[PDB]
């Protein structure tokens, strides 16, 4: 018997699953999803300080 | 060396740390959280 503890908490993802990135598109509608954060809108450049 | 003196004083406004790593401006936020109480 083996039992798994999976957890989703506000923390940089690191176990993701096998999957293939795709090449970076701008200021176009598009689908996007950026460590499990899946969302729709438009993706252009920024003048904030992170 | 080996003095280990003990005695009391304020703590005034310190022990503020940034609790999230969200990214926030220009915002006022209400925090519920583990804080050193002020003028402890």
């Amino acid at each position: 018997v083996v039992v798994l503890s999976f957890e989703l908490l506000h923390a940089p993802a690191t176990v993701c699953g096998p999957k293939k990135s795709t090449n970076l598109v701008k200021n176009k509608c598009v689908n996007f999803n950026f460590n499990g954060l899946t969302g729709t809108g438009v993706l252009t450049k920024s003048n904030k300080k992170f | 060396l080996i003095t280990t003196t003990q005695s009391y004083t304020n703590s005034f406004t310190r022990g503020v740390y940034y609790p999230d790593k969200v990214f926030r401006s220009s915002v006022l936020h209400l925090t519920q959280d583990l804080f050193l109480p002020f003028f402890s």
